[PDB]
């Protein structure tokens, strides 16, 4: 998601607190991003069903 | 605060904590004899129009090769032993040389720093103690022994030394911002009501 | 969501524009994430209805 | 590999101190009183 | 490289080039009979 690893120890175990925050809010968003599809889809095909 | 004749080493920093009193940044900023004024929360030209809680300024006198150290979310020497400041810092840093003002070609040893530490320090932490810290796995006891050393070390200042190595007198303002009944602002007529 | 408060109004009478545009970039699309999962669920409830 | 319409230098001279005012978006007496950039500049900037 | 018989002197001082296997600082570290231990660019714990 464009942040340096997807690996979350390995961003915290090289990068510090003054910009590991830049990346993992990537990742956070990124991971958020796919909980909204999942669930849409889910709440379509419930609906269809 | 600031034409004080002289300031305290780096770990035995001299906090004041002023309140209940009218500022005017604006002639502070309009000084040329601060070589580095650069705030992190606020941005200067508005701090005319800024009411603090009460406001802290902590000075001390350093090496001015250390003055990249100050910022926030830095590291090193200074800023893991004896200095540090908070990642979520809402104020200021000021820095000038004061070469002509306490640099001796005598040499002024009167300015120590922590070299030494077992573990970096607190945010707004001030440290005191002097006890000798054990550098190999030789414990150590007394006051001298091999590879068992004081954590206290003092510059080298005279003015005859190169760029940086003058001494540099530092404050930092470390106001706290919109969550109580505001003290210290304002140069500003309330109009009425 | 990141930045230094939830208010408009302190953050721009605290900062000048350079940096208040970082600010309040990233609140403006936090506040459009939510109003697009809330029309969202009302399109698929408008649909159950 | 560009093109451009027009291009506009402009010269003077300052103290050396006072190279870090010339960027957009910096503040000090020289950028706040005599020379002012705008924020959206496009170009480059050269001293010596 | 340290308990050889002997050594050359100071104008052909001996270069000896070790890689490729395991060194352990700890134990050349805490033997105090050495005269001095002064290293430069690494601080002597963050040498194992």
């Amino acid at each position: 998601f464009g942040a340096i690893s997807s690996v979350l120890n390995d961003i915290l175990s090289r990068l510090d607190p003054p910009e590991a925050e830049v990346q993992i809010d990537r990742l956070i968003t990124g991971r958020l991003q796919s909980l909204q599809t999942y669930v849409t889809q889910q709440l379509i095909r419930a609906a269809e069903i | 605060v600031f034409n004080a004749t002289r300031f305290a080493s780096v770990y035995a920093w001299n906090r004041k904590r002023i309140s209940n009193c009218v500022a005017d940044y604006s002639v502070l900023y309009n000084s040329a004899s601060f070589s580095t004024f650069k705030c992190y929360g606020v941005s200067p030209t508005k701090l005319n129009d800024l009411c603090f809680t009460n406001v802290y300024a902590d000075s001390f006198v350093i090496r001015g090769d250390e003055v990249r150290q100050i910022a926030p979310g830095q590291t090193g020497k200074i800023a893991d032993y004896n200095y540090k400041l908070p990642d979520d810092f809402t104020g200021c840093v000021i820095a000038w040389n004061s070469n002509n003002l306490d640099s001796k070609v005598g040499g002024n040893y009167n300015y120590l720093y922590r070299l030494f530490r077992k573990s970096n320090l607190k945010p707004f932490e001030r440290d005191i103690s002097t006890e000798i810290y054990q550098a190999g796995s030789t414990p150590c006891n007394g006051v001298e022994g091999f590879n068992c050393y004081f954590p206290l070390q003092s510059y080298g200042f005279q003015p005859t030394n190169g760029v940086g190595y003058q001494p540099y007198r530092v404050v930092v303002l470390s106001f706290e911002l919109l969550h109580a009944p505001a003290t210290v602002c304002g140069p500003k007529k309330s109009t009425n009501l």
